[PDB]
RNA sequence: UUUACUUAUUCCGUUAAGUUGAGACUCAUGCUCUGCAUGUGUUUUGGUU
RNA sequence: UAACUUCGGGAAAAGGAUUGGCUCUGAGGGCUGGAACAGCUAACUCAGAACUGGAGCGGACAAGGGGAAUCCGACUGUUUAAUUAAAACAAAGC
RNA sequence: UUAGCCGGUCCUAAGCGACAGCUUAACUGCGUAUACAGUACCUCGUUUCGCGAAAGGGAAUCGGGUUAAUAUUCCCGAGCCAGGACGUGGAUACUGUACGGUAACGUAAGUGAACUCCUCGACGCAGGCAGGUGCUCCGGGAAGCGUUGUCUUUGCUUUUUAACAGCCACCCUGGAAUCAGUUUAGCUGGAGAUAGGGUUAGCUGGCUGGUAGAGCACCUUGGAAGGUGUCCGGUGCGCUCCUGACUGCCCUUGAAAAGAGGAGGGAAAGUUGUUAUUUACACCCCUGGCCGUACCA
């Protein structure tokens, strides 16, 4: 449901501890894509348009975290 | 354009009831349509509400009068002479 | 002589200090900002709770304290009153540097909590007047 | 045999009053000390078209005197009164239109509307659009009062009991035709059902004393006894005088 | 071309059950149950609706929170403002002509 | 045969709140400081109690 | 477009003429840059003319017969479910 | 024949059962009469219990999928509500409950007992007018399909976006006659108009999230695997239901109660730390009983 807009709270809802997976999604138009947390009440969703920067946020996502899907 | 000669207001009522009877109506249905002055705005617009009530648009009170009218000529009679007898009592 | 006065009594009409008595302080006609004819008012938000000589001395310390308000209002709003607040406290004395910039309002309202509090109790006149009828009107809530 | 529409009308049932969205029964208020040592600051809150009735109904705000709480009673509004209006209730209160005196304070000539028959009655005579009760004269004393009703009859009256000063609201209100079956209709639906009424002599000699016969005529005396029993009782009851007033 | 069904349990065409013509990701035309117009709060003696306050029926004005369902004032949840200066100057007057006649009453 | 009483009996009203007979609190028409009283006191505004 | 009239009606009174197709012409808006001009542009609605046809054309469907008088009831309304809808009941007015 | 969210259940309407008693041999009939919070100590106290709506009032739900027969009930996903709550991190106060704006009112929060008043719940009919949902319609783009002796840049189908969640009348200045503003219609104005600048209400409006992963339309390899596309605009006294402000009509003036909230009031607590107000400040946690649910109509 959800929106965030910045790089401060994206990083807070991730390490939280209650929060599941992020399910990431990718499509061609060029190439926007959505990450989405699925947390405990809220599904928080974080769009970037860049794929240079995308690519280097998900280094940033934590591994103890457990899941990640994709389409694609 | 004056589009009817005579029967004004009564029209509606078109070609039945008699016509004694119809101009009965038309006299007092001419009062009570009307706006009359409000006592406590100064303004003309007061409507009635319902028989025996009507309501100072502008302003917004309300208060009571005749069915027809907002002052009818008995009450305006009991206005002066109530005046009057709480005058001479002092 | 206008009746807003560097030394005078109203009520507020508007706004969220509704039905609040104060002084005026200082008056003015515009400036850059506002182009209406304003005055800092200085009053009383809470006004003291009524007292019993059957409280303990220590509750009757507390239920006199006060909390004031400042405000730029516009003239319209306030009330003028006949009475009037010049010879007791002394309201320009009562910080004309210190307004809206840099934010010293608070620093403001800690002043009037000292002035407001000494008038209050013992707030026979100096000299001759034995209550002033004036001050005696602040305290009091003006209830609606 | 079958019993008359006359009397099928004490039974209740289909004959009863249709009470439903009438909004309260109008009343003074009932009769306090702060009435009869003084006098007890009304304020008119509403003017309200009551179904069933010619006259309105003011509410009325007074404060109560015990009490911390605000009680509310509904009069028949006198004309010439208005929302926002003070009305005074109560002995030491002034003689103008709204007020409600004693009759005994009242001199003479005055207009009164809703009188109490009684001390403490609430409010009986006079009560209908337009009427009123003038006071003729007093007692001796102040005890009792004579007073002249809507219908003529002249009444001796307690000076204690009271009323409002002034015409009730909605005065001449019969002075128009309805024209239609249908004005009629929508007049004795908010009342009970008592329209339309069909003539006796259309029904059989079952159903009404005066119905059967060849021709529709009554044939026998339109005018009955007093002493007549339940369903003899039809027509002109009673009758001193008979045919055209002069 | 497509028409449609009453989903609740009324199937009649009163003020509770009134709807509203949605289309779904189905491309599928489908009613949703929105209920009455809620009447924004009218607050005496004016009867004027007040402003800063919103129309909702009224179990949901507990879910807002508590500085929505006022007017942060005196008498600011159910008075007209306007209203509300009539009170301040009767209350201001009628203590002050009150007044004035009880220091002249020492005579 | 007429007209006094009130407790039987009857009717109405109240949220069973101020009844009966004495008394003073204020000013007031005003006389004598204190007197019998005749007397009233919230009525100026859609506040508040 | 009449008698009559409670002046509201009668009245679609009565009595006449036209209508299709095709090809045109005229009148009726909106939005942009500052004597009124310059650009872009969107409705189904009226009026008129020419031509053409086995004189047809509201081409099927749909859709008042009219007028002159008398009796009763004023009018709308109601009624004997399964032989009677009226001139009977009701009605406002008195 | 699968439910916290669809209904019953809860409330009261016309009315109906019983209490106190009152009638009658009882059967019955009447029934508003009555002594019905701070172990112990006070101070308040006027209404009597219940039944009565599967079309009135009312806590909260929507999308796609699924079975031989059930679905807002199953599954996948996304939410919301009632009751009760731990925890971490923020606000506010600590001689006493936050601030800002001239105001209308505002923001992530912003204590409020007894008692009282108010609002919502809460309401007629007709008329046109404006705006909106859905439907119907015209044109361009991309797919597949149809017709083809003749003509036809052609005719037809698909091109969708849920509840939920965030963001986009009134005040100030001012002072009106040579009266001005204004609707289709009338109305509005020194009890302050036009105008300039604000504040607020809103719908089924716009944008993003939900959300393409789904749904839909096609194409190619297996003998069920993998793909592309789902785009951009108009039009109206149109038809539908809804909202909004108006105008008129009445000897017709168009329900109640449960329940939710506001205000006036200032009772209580709180002394710079295990405090105390926040249980809807944000996030987090727990529970949701009973009965109907097939099918015809």
């Amino acid at each position: 449901a959800k929106e965030i807009r910045d790089l401060r709270k994206f990083l807070l809802t991730a390490r939280r501890p209650d929060a599941k997976r992020v399910t990431i999604v990718r499509q061609h138009k060029s190439t926007v894509t959505k990450f989405k947390i699925r947390c405990s009440r809220y599904l928080y969703t974080f769009v970037v348009e860049d794929r240079e920067k995308a690519q280097k946020l998900e280094g940033s996502l934590p591994p103890s975290l457990e899941k990640v899907s994709i389409p694609g | 354009a004056k589009r009817t000669k005579k029967v004004g207001v009564v029209g509606k009522y078109g070609t039945r009831y008699g016509a004694s009877l119809r101009k009965q109506v038309k006299k007092i249905e001419l009062q009570q349509h009307a706006k009359y002055s409000c006592p406590f705005c100064g303004k003309m617009a007061t409507k009635r509400q319902a028989v025996g009530i009507w309501k100072c648009r502008g302003c917004s009170k309300v208060m009571t009068g005749g069915a027809w009218t907002l002052q009818t000529a008995a009450a305006a009679t009991v206005r002066s002479t109530v005046a009057r007898l709480r005058k001479q009592a002092g | 002589v206008k009746l807003l006065k560097s030394g005078r009594v109203v009520v507020v009409l508007n706004g969220r200090h509704a039905g609040k008595k104060g002084v005026v302080v200082n008056t003015w006609e515009g400036s850059k900002e506002r182009q209406f004819a304003f005055c800092l008012v200085a009053g009383i938000e809470k006004a003291p709770l009524k007292v019993h000589k059957k409280m303990p001395a220590k509750k009757i310390e507390k239920r006199m304290r006060v909390k004031p308000f400042l405000k730029y209002i516009n003239v319209n709003h306030l009330m003028p009153t006949r009475y009037t607040v010049s010879s007791d406290m002394d309201v320009k004395t009562m910080p004309e540097d210190a307004m809206r910039t840099v934010d010293d309002r608070k620093a403001a309202k800690k002043g009037l909590k000292k002035i407001f509090y000494e008038k209050f109790t013992n707030p026979v006149n100096e000299k001759v007047g034995k209550v002033s009828k004036d001050l005696l009107f602040l305290r009091k809530k003006l209830r609606f | 045999g079958r019993v008359i529409r006359a009397q099928r009308k004490g039974r209740g049932s289909v004959f009863r009053a249709h009470t439903h969205k009438r909004k309260g029964e109008a009343k003074l208020r009932p009769l306090d000390f702060a009435e009869r040592r003084g006098y007890i600051k009304g304020l008119v809150k509403d003017i309200l078209h009551d179904p069933g009735r010619g006259a309105p109904l003011a509410e009325v705000s007074f404060r109560d005197a015990y009490r911390y709480k605000l009680n509310k009673q509904r009069m028949v509004a006198v004309e010439g009164m208005y929302t926002g209006q003070f009305i005074y209730c109560g002995k030491n209160a002034a003689l103008t239109i709204g007020n409600i005196l004693p009759l005994n304070k009242m001199p003479e000539g005055t207009v009164v509307s809703n009188v109490e028959e009684k001390a403490g009655d609430r409010g009986t005579l006079a009560r209908t659009s337009g009427t009123y009760a003038t006071i003729v004269g007093h007692s001796d004393d102040g005890s009792k009062t004579r007073i002249r009703l809507p219908s003529g009859a002249r009444k001796t009256v307690s000076g204690y009991s009271r009323g409002m000063v002034g015409i009730v609201a909605g005065g001449g209100r019969i002075d128009k035709p309805m024209l239609k079956a249908g004005n009629a209709y929508h007049k004795y639906k908010v009342k009970r059902n008592c329209w339309p009424k069909v003539r006796g002599v259309a029904m059989n000699p079952v159903e009404h004393p005066h119905g059967g016969g060849n021709h529709q005529h009554i044939g026998h005396p339109s005018t009955v006894s007093r002493m007549a029993a339940p369903g003899q009782k039809v027509g002109l009851i009673a009758a001193r005088r008979t045919g055209l007033l002069r | 071309a497509p028409r449609l069904v009453y989903r609740r349990h009324n199937h009649y065409a009163t003020g509770s059950n009134r709807v509203r013509r949605v289309r779904t990701p189905g491309a599928k035309v489908v009613f949703h149950n929105v209920g009455k117009q809620p009447s924004r709060p009218k607050c005496g003696n004016c009867h004027r609706a007040l402003p800063g306050i919103p129309a909702v029926a009224p179990h949901r004005l507990r879910l807002l929170k508590k500085r929505e369902r006022t007017v942060h004032r005196a008498y600011g949840g159910s008075r007209c403002h306007a209203c509300v200066r009539e009170r301040i100057v009767r209350a201001f007057l009628v203590e002050e002509q009150k007044c004035v006649k009880q220091v002249l009453q020492v005579k």
